[PDB]
């Protein structure tokens, strides 16, 4: 019927899915349409033992942890979007710090919800896309967003710190920058093709630094799914460019002390020593601080819509935005176990949460897998 | 002719009294063209003589016309504001 | 085209067909040569035998290409007043040709729009090229071709005798007068000149004109 | 060393000394191998080496080069949807072409200038590798894969800080257009930045003219979500607030016309700042200082964006040239056409100033020439004065020759055919032709027509058309109505107005009839003739010599006579009798010609084509019955045959049609259908209002090269035809038409295809309404 | 007049720049003094040694 009609297109599926370890979900509870087409987070932050998870339709749930069962649930609006009162479609994830579910839209939105009942103890909008999860620190909840700005604003109130622009990309390279406090500086990479650390006082540029191209005439990846977020282990900052080239910078000047420019590493994040990432090829791969060294590599992932890799129930986990999870031998690169649980699939980082691997796919977002 | 109307006999370009007034005898060409510039009909046989000239029937009543012309001296400098009327 | 062979196979295989009058099989093989051998020795006379193929082809602005791209490429023969002649003989026949002849109606007080490129062309072979024997039909085709520009521009000075604006009768004669030195349609232009100021009561004017025509009886 | 002589090997696209002197060292200067190396880079460095191995002879040159020149082929590959040609520019955008100097350090240049090219289609995931592959001598073969990932498509227009705009209906008036699931279609919602750009800009002139004079577009955010397809593009906007347009400061140059350039300025002060009004006040100056003979109509707004009351004032600066503009006129595109008939369609004058609209009437007379495909104006400021313009009404001319034809039995049954032919004033003479005529067994037809489009300036159409219908209807003879109608009908054109042109005309119809059909209407009119001749018998003959008048008018105000997209044309034509006819009657009728866009694209345009006439007796008379009116079958309605709207003809009990053939044109005769029939063929109606709706239509895989030539044009067709004596007196047990409400229908497509030979419609529709007597042809196919 | 297997035709054409020679020259009288030529229109006559037109070298 509808065959004849269309045209054609190409991807990279799943091979050699591994059960050593035989993985399922926990619970299932999900949100809604989870994360969506939009560049997006929407990373369920569990307190209270309760999943304080989002979605893309602005509804905030309460999926209290071991069933995920609803404390609360909240629809959130949006004020300057479309025309007004539109629901939120968020952008930055769920971060919970005190009764305040944090959550960043993709209109100009970043929340704050009451941890009982989700309602909104405040919001606090953001020029444009907040581009990052709303990351809350020191009184200032850092968003790196659409427009390039590290915009910090308080997290018991709401109150704009400051709103700096770091790397505004060209037209928005989706950057998810995230600000992570380290040596003073909320370092926050650049969504351009960049990396900062920009001092956490006020948002005073201690550097950034140029590491990979722009998306348009100069082609990197867009494809990637963006983490310029730095993973800041040790002065040696680790963090991305727009296409995720792995850089290892200086924390106080950006002297990038070595780099995977060579790299344009998606979802990465930095065991100790062991930079467990997921490559521009989905290679889960483990790398060093010091170098690149590969202490480790995965051609079993490949071309997945890729997680982060993170340790849980013994293995390195790693789901996609395919549904296909991936317990990756911590060692080396071997699936252990493999939980397709989702077929739309997670976007948002694998939460190794409530003994649970909490998750937040697109469709069925808010399961809790385990083995 | 027993026609009261029909589509009219035209044209444009001739002198204003403005353009009449701008001017005078003894006035360069250039300086008559300053906003009158220049006709769509000078004399190539004889000297500078600058007809701005207007024709029009209004539907068989009568054929209207308007014959400015300016006939300077081989200098350009104006000796005639010559407007001839309708016949 | 033939594939990628010697030049002077291709240079024969266009030559003998131009002998032959298969100018299409010489521009096969004309081309064909300048394809891998546009720096071929003859391709000076191929752009020359392009336009004895195209023209004796009828291919009139082809030639036009090949008469320029002999004049811009390879331009290093004697008949660049050829090309200058072939140049208009293009311009010549591209602006007037209709069947309409066999009933008997005008092609010349039509727009000259390659007529005068051919009355451009023509010129320019009696002017640039006036040793050529090519000048001796140039300088025919430029005698009609005034007059086809004066046929042409005489009926607006018609036409515009007809509207009534009777200064746009003199624009066209007074600019034909200025144009024309010996074309009839300008000495019939003339008197229209006169008639127009008439109308416009230039009657003194007018026998200005009337005396051109005591002069253009001669 | 010193080099002797130098080997020049494998060149094949450049010289020797394409390569010698771009040998540093040259032949006869002193050479090292230092040279030599000078000489393999500056011999690359022509670009059209693919590879240079100078080497020497003790210091005899020996230069061995490859060389990747003149290109044999170039391949493109895996690109699905995309044609190779589009990428082919991308290609030749970075020099790689066939027959050409390949560079394989062009390779990329193809590639990144492909996926950027690629990411301006509307994909970002599209990749391409170009592939280098010598070839015979110098030659190479360039071949390309392409790796078409996927589209973009627009998501959502994030407009984020939108306040006075809904953008959910903006983008449903934007050119991005969406909502396609499987019960809507709009068309596809490809991303395109470039109308995103005219959205932005739609949601400007959204704002702008309600007050917004301080509304701004903050900021612009396109989602590059790592899909390379969904792009949401988050725009920050700012509403500013509603200005009020509260002045109009209009000044500057304004010739003595200071009070109509006030004039053509107007607001309220107070109005609700416009924008838009704002430009528009503007050029309502130009184009009346272009009247003037300004096209220096230089004329500028400013709004003074007063923010202490949240207005505007408009100052404007206006410049009004100089006089007496239009010094000449020319045209162009006419080396086959007269020019003065072309200029005799202009209004604009030499001589005169410049009116714009006096350039355009006249090119809009041009536009409406019917032997033209395209008309343009070219309105040249002659300069050394601004008096001085020179207006070229470069034109484009129609095709010459067009063929009809017909058919039903030849060659082998005596000689019956049809005939006809046009010239479509040939090549432009200024005098139009097209000459038909048939020669059957069972009648014989002449008819001539000529015209002299232009025989006088004001618009004299000198056409005459004259007729001899030896017309018989023969059984074998006089058994079915003889109608030897003969004559003339000449008719001249007359331009009133521009728009407004008349027509009149007389008719000498010398009817001679014989043998007519015992069908009332025959009678029936004929009892309005005072003739009451044999209702039973086909022997009864009609004699008039209708000494007629015609008469007509055109509101032409449809654009193009060739093609058009938009206007109206609204033509009159009708005739009457005079006293001094052998019958004394009228026939007032009119047609319409109208082209409404539907879309303002114009290639969604409606076609309005609806017919209506009257006519009966002027006294004691009717209009006749073969002058009573018809449609259906290719005529207004398609899926019938022909003459299927109307009364439709009912008989009189008959005997013998002198020869009333035996069972063979059966006319309630004694060979059958006895005593008052009926047959299915329309005599048709006094009366009529029948109509067409076609549409153009795009074709999306016909290359519009010819199908803005080609009006494919889907119809739904409909139409009544009644008379005002078919009243049901006699065809009361039959079918009765006194009205209105006689309504055949039918749908379908036409397909009007412009060959060298004209205009081929071939149409087919369905009849889904269709009234009493009437014959089902769907396959219609007309030349 | 009538067909005979494979008949021919009849058609027409132009070639009348080739003949023209310098028509009838426009004079002035003195004090009415047009100017003749304002272009390449006063023919600068060179007719060296060829033929007119399609006759002279083709190459």
């Amino acid at each position: 019927l509808f065959n004849s009609e269309e045209d054609v297109v190409k991807m990279s599926p799943l091979p050699t899915v591994e059960n050593q370890f035989t993985p399922t979900t926990a619970w299932s509870t999900s949100v809604g349409s989870g994360i969506g087409n939009f560049y997006s987070n929407l990373h369920p932050a569990l307190a209270d033992n309760v999943v304080y998870a989002a979605d893309r339709a602005g509804l905030v749930k309460a999926l209290n942890a071991d069933d995920g069962k609803e404390i609360w649930s909240v629809s959130l609006a949006e004020k300057d979007g479309w025309f007004s009162k539109e629901p939120a479609l968020l952008s930055g994830g769920v971060t919970v710090s005190g009764g305040h579910v944090y959550i960043g839209s993709e209109k100009a939105q970043v929340y704050a919800l009451n941890t009982s009942d989700g309602t909104v103890a405040w919001q606090t909008k953001v020029a444009g896309e907040a581009l990052s999860r709303p990351v809350v620190s020191d009184g200032l909840v850092l968003i790196h967003t659409s427009n390039g700005q590290l915009q910090a604003l308080n997290e018991a109130d709401g109150a704009v710190k400051w709103t700096v622009n770091l790397d505004m990309p060209s037209l928005s390279l989706r950057g998810e920058s995230a600000p992570t406090t380290a040596f003073g500086a909320a370092v926050v990479g650049g969504d351009n093709g960049r990396v900062s650390a920009v001092l956490m006082e006020q948002g005073q540029m201690i550097w950034q630094q140029r590491i990979s191209q722009a998306t348009g005439s100069t082609e990197i990846d867009r494809l990637s799914d963006v983490d310029t977020t730095p993973v800041v282990v040790n002065g040696v900052v680790f963090a991305l460019a727009y296409n995720g080239n792995l850089t290892a910078l200086d924390l106080r000047s950006g002297q990038i002390m070595w780099k995977r420019e060579l790299g344009s590493v998606n979802d990465f994040i930095v065991d100790g020593n062991r930079i467990y990432l997921v490559d521009q090829n989905d290679r889960v791969m483990a790398l060093t601080i010091d170098g690149g060294v590969t202490l480790w590599t995965q051609s079993d992932l490949l071309h997945r819509l890729l997680t982060s890799p993170v340790l849980y129930n013994g293995n390195l986990v790693v789901g996609d935005s395919e549904g296909y999870l991936h317990w990756i031998n911590v060692e080396d690169g071997r699936f252990v176990a493999q939980q397709k649980v989702d077929s739309s699939g997670f976007q948002t980082e694998p939460v190794a949460a409530d003994g649970k691997l909490l998750i937040q796919a697109k469709d069925g977002t808010v399961y809790s897998i385990t083995r | 002719e027993r026609v009261v109307y029909r589509p009219d006999i035209n044209q444009g370009n001739y002198l204003t009294a403005n353009d009449v007034s701008k001017i005078r005898v003894g006035m360069t060409q250039q300086q008559v063209a300053y906003a009158l510039g220049t006709p769509l009909m000078s004399d190539p046989f004889g000297t500078n003589t600058w007809f701005y000239v207007f024709r029009q029937q209004p539907g068989h009543e009568g054929v209207t016309q308007q014959t400015l012309t300016l006939t300077f001296n081989s200098s350009g400098v104006l000796t005639n504001i010559d407007n001839k009327p309708a016949l | 085209e033939v594939p990628d062979n010697p030049p002077n196979e291709i240079y024969a295989t266009a030559q003998q067909k131009l002998q032959d009058g298969n100018w299409r099989q010489a521009i096969t093989q004309l081309e064909a040569l300048d394809n891998r051998y546009p720096f071929g020795p003859y391709s000076q006379q191929v752009q020359l035998d392009l336009i004895y193929a195209y023209y004796k082809n009828a291919d009139l602005p082809l030639a036009q290409a090949a008469i320029d791209r002999f004049i811009r490429l390879n331009p290093t023969h004697p008949n660049i007043d050829y090309v200058m002649y072939m140049r208009g003989l293009t311009n010549m026949a591209l602006d007037d040709s209709a069947l309409q002849g066999f009933f008997g109606v005008d092609r010349s007080d039509r727009d000259p729009q390659h007529a005068r490129a051919a009355f451009s062309d023509f010129s320019k072979l009696v002017r640039g090229y006036p040793n050529s024997q090519y000048t001796t039909d140039a300088t025919k085709r430029l005698v009609f071709l005034k007059d086809r520009l004066a046929k042409y521009e005489y009926s607006v000075a018609e036409y515009y005798t007809e509207r009534g604006a009777w200064v746009a009768v003199v624009n066209r004669v007074e600019g034909m007068l200025r144009d024309y030195p010996d074309t009839q349609a300008t000495r019939d232009a003339l008197p229209l000149m006169e008639n127009a100021y008439r109308q416009m009561q230039m009657n003194a004017q007018a026998e200005k004109v009337a005396k051109i025509i005591a002069a253009n009886s001669s | 060393f010193v080099v002797k002589d130098i080997h020049f090997e494998g060149l094949q696209r450049v010289a020797v000394g394409a390569a010698l002197l771009s040998m540093p060292v040259r032949t006869g200067d002193t050479v090292n191998d230092e040279d030599i190396s000078n000489t393999i880079r500056a011999l690359f460095a022509t670009g059209n080496f693919e590879d240079v191995r100078v080497l020497r002879d003790g210091d005899t040159l020996l230069v061995q080069v490859k060389e990747r020149p003149t290109i044999a082929s170039i391949t493109f590959s895996g690109n699905k949807s995309v044609k190779d040609d589009m990428l082919k520019q991308n290609l030749e955008a970075s020099g790689v072409r066939v027959g050409e100097s390949l560079d394989r350090t062009t390779i990329a240049d193809i590639e990144k200038g492909l996926e950027d090219f690629y990411y301006s289609v509307g994909k970002y995931s599209a990749s391409v590798k170009a592939v280098v592959t010598p070839l015979p001598r110098n030659r190479v073969d360039l071949k390309l894969v392409f790796q078409e990932g996927v589209s973009a498509e627009i998501q959502q227009i994030n407009i984020v800080g939108n306040h006075a705009f809904t953008t959910d209906e903006l983008i449903s008036h934007f050119q991005l257009r969406d909502e396609v699931p499987w019960w809507n279609v709009v068309g596809d919602r490809k991303y395109q930045k470039q109308k995103l750009a005219g959205d932005l800009e739609t949601l400007r002139s959204y704002y702008l003219d309600r007050g917004y004079a301080r509304f701004n577009i903050d900021s612009t955010q396109v989602s590059l979500t790592p899909d390379k397809k969904g792009i949401y593009v988050t725009v920050n906007i700012t509403e500013g607030d509603q200005y009020k347009l509260s002045g109009v400061e209009v000044s500057g140059n304004l010739a003595g016309h200071s009070a109509e350039i006030e004039q053509l300025t107007k607001i309220e002060p107070g109005e609700l700042y416009n924008g838009t009004k704002v430009t528009k006040m503007e050029d309502d100056i130009k184009k009346l200082l272009g009247r003037y003979g300004y096209a220096y109509p230089r004329v500028q707004s400013m709004p003074e964006i007063n923010d202490a009351d949240k207005t505007v004032k408009l100052r404007v600066n206006v410049d009004a040239g100089n006089r007496f503009y239009v010094r000449k006129i020319r045209f162009e595109g006419n080396d086959t056409s007269k020019d003065a008939v072309l200029r005799r369609e202009m209004r604009q004058m030499e001589g005169a100033w410049l009116g714009s609209d006096l350039v355009d009437q006249g090119k809009e007379r041009l536009n409406r020439l019917g032997f033209f495909e395209t008309v343009d104006t070219d309105t040249q400021r002659v300069p050394g004065s601004p008096d001085q313009v020179d207006v070229v009404y470069k034109v484009k001319e129609r095709n010459t020759g067009s063929f009809n034809f017909g058919i039903g039995y030849g060659t082998e049954s005596g000689v019956s055919f049809q005939a006809g032919v046009q010239q479509d004033n040939w090549l432009g003479t200024g005098y139009a032709v097209g000459i038909n005529g048939t020669k059957n067994d069972y009648q014989t037809y002449a008819e001539l027509s000529v015209t002299n489009p232009y025989f006088t300036v004001d618009g004299v159409s000198l056409g005459g058309r004259l007729f001899y219908n030896d017309f018989q209807a023969d059984d074998a003879d006089l058994s079915d109505y003889t109608n030897k109608s003969y004559g003339t009908d000449v008719t001249l054109g007359f331009p009133i107005n521009e728009y407004n042109s008349l027509r009149a005309g007389l008719g000498y119809v010398h009817n001679s009839l014989s043998n007519m059909q015992p069908q009332v209407a025959m009678w029936r009119y004929l009892y309005s003739m005072g003739e009451h001749p044999s209702t039973s018998d086909q022997d009864n003959s009609f004699k008039t010599d209708d000494f007629t008048f015609n008469y007509g008018w055109t509101y032409n105000k449809l654009d193009r006579g060739y093609f058009p997209t938009d206007g109206s044309r609204v033509n009159l034509t009708g005739k009457v009798t005079i006293p001094g006819s052998d019958n004394e009657y009228y026939k007032v009728t009119l047609d319409t010609a109208t082209y409404v866009p539907i879309d303002d694209d114009h290639k969604w345009v409606v076609l309005g084509r609806t017919r209506w006439g009257y006519g009966d007796g002027l006294g004691g008379k009717e209009m006749p019955f073969y002058e009573n009116f018809y449609a259906g079958g290719s005529s207004t309605v398609r899926g019938f045959q022909s003459n299927t709207i109307g009364p439709k003809a009912v008989y009189f009990p008959h005997q013998a049609s002198n020869y009333d053939p035996d069972y063979d044109y059966e006319c309630a005769t004694q060979d059958g259908a006895k005593d008052l029939c009926k047959s299915d063929d329309a005599v048709g109606g006094n009366a009529m209002a029948v109509a067409s709706l076609e549409f153009i239509t795009p074709t999306p895989f016909i290359s519009d090269k010819y199908a803005n030539s080609v009006r494919t044009s889907f119809f739904w067709d409909m139409g009544t035809v009644w008379d005002t004596n078919w009243d049901s007196s006699q065809y009361s047990g039959y079918p009765d038409y006194s009205d209105p409400s006689n309504i055949r229908m039918s749908a379908g497509i036409a397909l009007q295809w412009m060959s060298p030979l004209g205009p081929l419609v071939f149409s087919y529709a369905q009849p889904f309404k269709k009234y009493d007597g009437d014959k089902a042809e769907q396959f219609q196919f007309n030349i | 007049c009538s067909s005979d297997s494979r008949y021919k035709r009849q058609v027409s054409g132009d070639e009348a720049y080739l003949e023209a020679a310098p028509l009838a020259e426009l004079h002035a009288p003195a004090g009415m003094i047009l100017p003749v030529t304002s272009g390449d229109y006063a023919i600068p006559v060179t007719n060296g040694s060829g033929a007119v037109g399609k006759a002279l070298d083709i190459r």
